[PDB]
C-alpha cells in the first residue's frame, strides 16, 4: 500500500511564499525519486519537478525555474516544494508523484492532490446550512435532504454524512466561487421517505485551513 | 520542453462505442508515452505503459499503439464507468509534460430531471441572508437550464448553479442553483420558483413555496 | 574435397550463449558441414531459411559459413526476420533485406533462466543511429536524450544505454529466454573452402 498523503494546501499572497510537505508510507521512500505535477482547477496536468534517488539530481519546468525548489527528506520519508515568489498562474492543485520502475517514468502512485489558492483573502471557514426535506418530496416513494456549506475559503471541504456513513445514495455538488470571492456549495442524499422519524442525519463536514468542523443535524419542517 | 497534442479535444460518445483518442509528439519518443483516466475531483489512474500494455486490475477493453510521434487508445466498448477525462504524458524526455487532456461522455438515451426545491434555514435567516435551492436529479443530457423567479419576475445575476460530473451507474447528472437575498429584499416577496426546461421535459416545469 | 568436419557444436550446444548487443560471430572454414544435424532435430522450436535451401545445402559449397549466437526475450525472436523494426534490429542486431542464410531459435528457459530473475543478460535500449546489417554495439556512452549535454551519465536526459531481462521461471513465454543462432553464408571470386556431405 504506497500512500502518499501531503499538505500545506491553503491560502498565499503573490510575491509571498509556502511549500508543500508530500508525506510517504507503504513503500521505500528511497527506491527512487519523486515528482510534483501540478493540475489548474479542472485544467491539464502540468508537470513541475523531479527529485533523484538520492536527493542529488533535479529538474524543474521553466516555469518554475528560478522561483520554486524541490527537496526531500530521507530520514523521515517525506518530500517537499517549496515555492517563493508565486504568481496567480501558480494557483492549483498539487500532487506527489513516484516514478514507478519502467524499464522511463509511468507515475502510478499519486497524492490526493493539495490546493494551493493564491487569493488575497481572509481564510475564512465556512457558515453551513441545513436543507429540510420538501414537504412534498415526503408524498411520495423517496425523499430530499441535503446540507449547505457557505460563504467559506479557500477550496476545499471535507462532506460526509452521519459521521461518514452515508456515501450511498447521495453524492455532492461541485464548488462555485460568488461574487464576494467566498465559495459555497451543498450535498444531498436519496433516503427512505418515511425514515425521518426515526433517524437523524447530520453533515460530518469540516474545512482544513480554517481549523473548522461543524455537524448539522437536518430536521424534517413539515408545519 | 517537448509538448503532447493529443485529440480529440472532447468526447460526447456513447455506451458500447469504440472510440479512439490520440497523442501527437514533438519529436520521436518511441514507446515512452503513458495515459492516464482521471475520474474527476479525484488524482489521475494510472493507465498504460509503452502505450501498449495493461497494468493489472485496469481493465481489458483499453490499449492503444504507435511506435513513433503519433500513438492510439483503443477502447473496445465503453460502459458509464469510463466518464473521465483522459491525458497523454511521455517517459522518454524530462521534463515530463502532458498533453491538453481529453473528456469522455456516454448514453444512448435522454433521461428527465426530477426537481425539488429548499427554502432558506431559520438558521441562515437570522443569520440575516437568505438563499434558495433549486436541485435537479437524475437527467440527460447535462445541457438544462433554470430560471428563477422571485414573485413570478425573472433573475438575472442573483443565482449561479454547479453541476454534477456524470454518474457512473445510470449516467445521470445533477445541477443546484442557489438563488441568494438578503433577509430584508427576501421578505420583500412571498412567493419562490424555479422553473426548468429540458429535452426530456415535455414542457417546462417549476417548483414553488411561499414563505 | 576439403577434409576436416565443422564444429558447430561450440555454437549450438554451447555452456553459455553471448548477450545481444555483443552477438557471438564464429567464422568457419576449410572444413566440410553436415547441415542435417539442424533440420531434423526437434529441440529447435523456430527455425527459418532465407534464400537457401533447408537439404541442397548440404550440397553446396562455399567461401566461409558465419554462424552467429546470442540470446533475446520471446516477443522478440521474430525481430531477426530480414528488414525488420524494433528494438533488437534497430539498435543491436539487424540482418539485411538481402539476407541469404538461416535463423535458429529455442527455450533457453530451461538453461538461461533462474529464480530471482537472470538479470546479467542485457540488450541495448538506446541509441542515436540505426544500427547497420552485423553492425556490433559495445558502446556506453551516455545516450544524450536530444536536450542538454552530458558527461557521465549524471540525472536525467542521459541514459545508461542497456537493459537487463529479467529472466524469472515463471515469467511467459514473451518474456521468456531464447537462445538464437544466425547462421549465414557467403560465396566470392576465391576459392571453396566450406562443403556439405553431399557436394561431390
Amino acid at each position: 500500500e504506497v500512500q502518499l498523503v501531503e499538505s500545506g494546501g491553503g491560502v498565499v499572497q503573490p510575491g509571498r511564499s509556502l511549500r508543500l510537505s508530500c508525506a510517504a508510507s507503504g513503500f521505500t521512500f528511497s527506491s527512487y525519486g519523486m515528482h510534483w505535477v501540478r493540475q489548474a482547477p479542472g485544467k491539464g496536468l502540468e508537470w513541475v519537478a523531479v527529485i533523484s534517488y538520492d536527493g542529488s539530481n533535479k529538474y524543474y519546468a521553466d516555469s518554475v525555474k528560478g522561483r520554486f525548489t524541490i527537496s526531500r527528506d530521507n530520514s523521515k520519508n517525506t518530500l517537499s516544494l517549496q515555492m517563493n515568489s508565486l504568481r496567480p498562474e501558480d494557483t492549483a492543485v498539487y500532487y506527489c508523484a513516484k516514478d514507478s520502475p519502467y524499464y522511463p517514468g509511468y507515475f502510478q502512485d499519486w497524492g490526493q492532490g493539495s490546493l494551493v489558492t493564491v487569493s488575497s483573502a481572509s481564510t475564512k471557514g465556512p457558515s453551513v446550512f441545513p436543507l429540510a426535506p420538501s414537504s412534498k418530496s415526503t408524498s411520495g416513494g423517496t425523499a430530499a435532504l441535503g446540507c449547505l456549506v457557505k460563504d467559506y475559503f479557500p477550496e476545499p471541504v471535507t462532506v460526509s454524512w452521519n459521521s461518514g456513513a452515508l456515501t450511498s445514495g447521495v453524492h455532492t455538488f461541485p464548488a462555485v466561487l460568488q461574487s464576494s470571492g467566498l465559495y459555497s456549495l451543498s450535498s444531498v442524499v436519496t433516503v427512505p421517505s418515511s425514515s425521518l422519524g426515526t433517524q437523524t442525519y447530520i453533515c460530518n463536514v469540516n474545512h482544513k485551513p480554517s481549523n473548522t468542523k461543524v455537524d448539522k443535524k437536518v430536521e424534517p419542517k413539515s408545519c | 520542453d517537448i509538448q503532447m497534442t493529443q485529440s480529440p479535444s472532447s468526447l460526447s460518445a456513447s455506451i458500447g462505442d469504440r472510440v479512439t483518442i490520440t497523442c501527437r509528439a514533438s519529436q520521436t519518443i518511441s514507446d515512452y508515452l503513458n495515459w492516464y483516466q482521471q475520474k474527476p475531483g479525484k488524482a489521475p489512474n494510472l493507465l498504460i505503459y509503452a502505450a501498449s500494455t495493461l497494468q493489472s486490475g485496469v481493465p481489458s477493453r483499453f490499449s492503444g499503439s504507435g511506435s513513433g510521434t503519433d500513438f492510439t487508445l483503443t477502447i473496445s466498448s465503453l460502459q458509464p464507468e469510463d466518464f473521465a477525462t483522459y491525458y497523454c504524458q511521455q517517459s522518454y524526455i524530462t521534463p515530463r509534460t502532458f498533453g491538453q487532456g481529453t473528456k469522455v461522455e456516454i448514453k444512448r438515451t435522454v433521461a428527465a430531471p426530477s426537481v425539488f426545491i429548499f427554502p432558506p434555514s431559520d438558521e441562515q435567516l437570522k443569520s440575516g441572508t437568505a438563499s434558495v435551492v433549486c436541485l435537479l436529479n437524475n437527467f440527460y443530457p447535462r445541457e438544462a437550464k433554470v430560471q428563477w423567479k422571485v414573485d413570478n419576475a425573472l433573475q438575472s445575476g442573483n443565482s449561479q448553479e454547479s453541476v454534477t460530473e456524470q454518474d457512473s451507474k445510470d449516467s445521470t447528472y445533477s445541477l443546484s442553483s442557489t438563488l441568494t437575498l438578503s433577509k430584508a429584499d427576501y421578505e420583500k416577496h412571498k412567493v419562490y420558483a424555479c422553473e426548468v426546461t429540458h429535452q426530456g421535459l415535455s414542457s417546462p416545469v417549476t417548483k414553488s413555496f411561499n414563505r | 574435397n576439403i577434409t576436416n568436419l565443422c564444429p558447430f557444436g561450440e555454437v549450438f550446444n554451447a555452456t553459455r550463449f553471448a548477450s545481444v548487443y555483443a552477438w557471438n560471430r564464429k567464422r568457419i572454414s576449410n572444413c566440410v558441414a553436415d547441415y542435417s544435424v539442424l533440420y531434423n532435430s526437434a529441440s529447435f522450436s523456430t527455425f527459418k531459411c532465407y534464400g537457401v535451401s533447408p537439404t541442397k545445402l548440404n550440397d553446396l559449397c562455399f567461401t566461409n559459413v558465419y554462424a552467429d549466437s546470442f540470446v533475446i526475450r520471446g516477443d522478440e525472436v521474430r525481430q531477426i526476420a530480414p528488414g525488420q523494426t524494433g528494438k533488437i534490429a534497430d539498435y543491436n542486431y539487424k540482418l539485411p533485406d538481402d539476407f541469404t542464410g538461416c535463423v535458429i531459435a529455442w527455450n533457453s528457459n530451461n538453461l538461461d533462466s533462474k529464480v530471482g530473475g537472470n538479470y546479467n543478460y542485457l540488450y541495448r535500449l538506446f541509441r542515436k543511429s540505426n544500427l547497420k546489417p552485423f553492425e556490433r554495439d559495445i558502446s556506453t556512452e551516455i545516450y544524450q536524450a536530444g536536450s542538454t549535454p552530458c558527461n557521465g551519465v549524471e540525472g536525467f536526459n542521459c541514459y545508461f544505454p542497456l537493459q537487463s531481462y529479467g529472466f524469472q521461471p515463471t515469467n511467459g513465454v514473451g518474456y521468456q529466454p531464447y537462445r538464437v543462432v544466425v547462421l549465414s553464408f557467403e560465396l566470392l571470386h576465391a576459392p571453396a573452402t566450406v562443403c556439405g556431405p553431399g557436394s561431390h
